[PDB]
Order: structure tokens, then C-alpha cells, then sequence
């Protein structure tokens, strides 16, 4: 998945050192770390254990992965029996040896980095002189009366960023008042969960569509 | 085990801090362990509630009890930056020169992240600074590895003293 590197090298801009675990879809749980990892340490030489709130303590299965230059990136994705939220989950990276390497308590309702949203549209609004947009949530992922939006407006190259709206929750439309007549618009949305039930960052932008307003009257 | 004392380490980990309380007011161990050794005081201090940790402290906790990976309460703190937690704890009689399986006392966990208020606090009750861990590694040359400069000129002046 080359979306699921680009979501792993944003969580390790914001947090390098520590163990980092992200959920895309409600249904899933990967815990990554990124190391200098010597030529003869592999996945072997680590335990991955973890516990839900009444589950017994399992393992988990260790990968390997070359990330950059020179470094190793080591990363658990949980069975999705074991991918339930609004719980504690405590985590504990441990070398084979019985050393400490990390140990946290995270609940996977409020480390969620979603998609970007799909299907985004651009047309003219009932009323004279509105631009009216709507998109669709990001695929296969529940709870959307729960996911926040907001939508960047655009200008000609060379510049852009005229306007930045916040939607609320569960609304996947957006009514523009203030925009110019005869002038390519450039629009896009990201989304992401809503708080305090939940918590996360935000998506990667949605495929970006243009639009020509009319004549002002 | 106990059917309370293991309530009250879920208790301490989910942050919910009156069960804590009312668990141990009917007869809950308050140096309770899990499969790997941890007390509510570990838990308490790895998710970051000093409100809990300090009704531990108060209620007879352990504050030098290590897991099996040799981590204690003030190893935990000082890696996640908890600053009023681990004030807390060496103020019940913290022992600031524990070391877990890997050599690594609490001064070395925090340099490894830049907790630059909180190797101070260490040093000031007497934590040493000449440790090294299993790999060899003393704090200075932790600091030297991550490149802080702010802590690496911190620790040579009190190497010094």
C-alpha cells in the first residue's frame, strides 16, 4: 500500500522516537516504529504484546520493512477480532531478550487517520449566485455521522487558498456565498473523526475539482 | 492474584480515578501485580494521572516496585515527560538510580526523549551521571546521539560537580 507509507512518514514526522498506532477504517490497529536497526537484528529479535480490557495477553506478528536510508521499520497489524474501540489497549515492545523498549495505553477510537473523501462534486446552487459542493465519506468506513470536514478553496496557478470552511459533522455539503463571477475555482476536502468521542489528525485531500463561476447579475 | 487487586490495576490503567479509590477502600491490594509485574503505580504514571498516582502514594504503593522488564514508576514517567509525576514520586522516597534489564536508569529515559526540565529535577536528588546502561551508554552519551546541545552542555557541567 503506498498510501499507508505516506500515513506512516506523517505520523513519524509528528512523533519519531515512540511507538505510533494508527486506525484507518475502525476495523484495524498497525503499531509501527522506525529504529537505526543494526544488519543483524530482525524481526525475531522483538515481542509485540498487547491486551485488551478483558482478553488475555497475545502476541503479535512482527514485519520488517526498510524505510529511508540505513533504517528499519518494524510494524504489528492486529487480528480485527481485536480491533475494538472506547477501550483501554495496553502495548508493550519488548526484545526477545527481556529488555524494555516501549509501553503504552492507547484507545483506538482516538488514534484514527482517515482517507480522503471520494465522489466530490461541484454544481450551481437552486438559488442565484452559490456554489453548491458535495462529496461522500471515505469508503468502507463507519460511522460517518461522526466524521468533521472541511473544504479548501483555490484560485488560478500560481496562488490559491482563498477560503477555508469547516463542516460540521455528518454533513457532506457545503453552500459558497462570496465567490467571484468568470473565475476558475479549485476545490477539495479532507476529513476527519470528530471529537471528544474520538481523535486523530487529519486525511490526505480529496482528488480536487474545478469549477467556472457565472456573470455576476 | 486477587479479584479486587486485579480490578484495581484495570481501574489505574483506564484513568478512572473514584473506582480507583473506592476498590482499595474495600480491601483491594494496592501492590497488586499483572503477568509482567506491574503496579497500579505503573499504569498510573504510564497514562498520565497524577490525581491517581498521588492517592496510590498516599494509600502505601510501592514506589520502588519494578516490572519483570526492571522498569519502575519513575522509569515510566520520565520517559513520557510526566514532570509532576515524577516530582511525586520522589518526594514518597523514589529510588532515582533503579536500573531495568537493559542498565537504563530514569536519567537516561528522559534524555532520550529531551526532557530537558526533567533531568535536571533527577540530578538535584542525586542521581548519577556517570550510569551507564548494558550498551555502554552513560546520559552524555545519549545526548550526543540525538545531538541536544541545550542537554548535552546541561550534564557535563553537572559531571563536573
Amino acid at each position: 500500500d503506498p498510501k499507508f507509507e505516506s500515513k506512516a512518514a506523517l505520523l513519524a514526522a509528528r512523533g519519531p522516537e515512540e511507538l505510533l498506532c494508527f486506525t484507518e477504517r475502525l476495523e484495524d490497529l498497525v503499531c509501527f516504529w522506525e529504529e537505526a536497526a543494526s544488519a543483524g537484528v530482525g524481526p525475531g529479535q522483538y515481542s509485540f504484546s498487547y491486551q485488551l480490557e478483558d482478553e488475555p495477553w497475545k502476541l503479535c506478528r512482527l514485519h520488517q520493512a526498510p524505510t529511508a536510508r540505513g533504517a528499519v521499520r518494524f510494524w504489528c497489524s492486529l487480528p480485527t477480532a481485536d480491533t475494538s474501540s472506547f477501550v483501554p489497549l495496553e502495548l508493550r515492545v519488548t526484545a526477545a531478550s527481556g529488555a524494555p523498549r516501549y509501553h503504552r495505553v492507547i484507545h483506538i477510537n482516538e488514534v484514527v487517520l482517515l482517507d480522503a473523501p471520494v465522489g466530490l462534486v461541484a454544481r450551481l446552487a437552486d438559488e442565484s449566485g452559490h456554489v453548491v459542493l458535495r462529496w461522500l465519506p471515505p469508503p468502507e468506513t463507519p460511522m460517518t455521522s461522526h466524521i468533521r470536514y472541511e473544504v479548501d478553496v483555490s484560485a488560478g496557478q500560481g496562488a490559491g487558498s482563498v477560503q477555508r470552511v469547516e463542516i460540521l459533522e455528518g454533513r457532506t455539503e457545503c453552500v459558497l456565498s462570496n465567490l467571484r463571477g468568470r473565475t476558475r475555482y479549485t476545490f477539495a476536502v479532507r476529513a476527519r473523526m470528530a471529537e471528544p468521542s474520538f481523535g486523530g489528525f487529519w486525511s490526505a485531500w480529496s482528488e480536487p475539482v474545478s469549477l467556472l463561476t457565472p456573470s455576476d447579475l | 492474584g486477587s479479584d479486587l487487586g486485579k480490578k484495581l490495576l484495570k481501574a489505574a490503567r483506564a484513568g478512572q480515578d473514584v473506582e480507583v479509590r473506592i476498590l482499595m477502600a474495600n480491601g483491594a491490594d494496592v501492590n497488586a501485580t499483572d503477568i509482567w509485574g506491574a503496579t497500579p503505580l505503573h499504569l498510573a504514571a504510564l497514562i498520565g494521572r497524577l490525581e491517581i498516582v498521588e492517592v496510590l502514594l498516599k494509600n502505601g504503593a510501592d514506589v520502588n516496585a519494578s516490572d519483570i522488564t526492571g522498569t519502575t514508576p519513575l522509569h515510566l514517567a520520565a520517559t513520557k515527560g510526566h514532570l509532576e509525576i515524577v516530582e511525586a514520586l520522589l518526594k514518597y522516597g523514589a529510588d532515582v538510580n533503579a536500573s531495568d534489564l537493559n542498565g537504563a536508569t530514569p536519567l537516561h529515559l528522559a534524555a532520550r526523549r529531551g526532557h530537558l526540565e526533567i533531568v535536571e529535577v533527577l540530578l538535584k536528588h542525586g542521581a548519577d551521571v556517570n550510569a551507564q546502561d548494558k550498551f555502554g551508554k552513560t546520559a552524555f552519551d545519549i545526548s550526543i546521539d540525538i545531538g541536544n546541545g541545550d542537554l548535552a552542555e546541561i550534564l557535563q557541567a553537572a559531571a563536573l560537580e
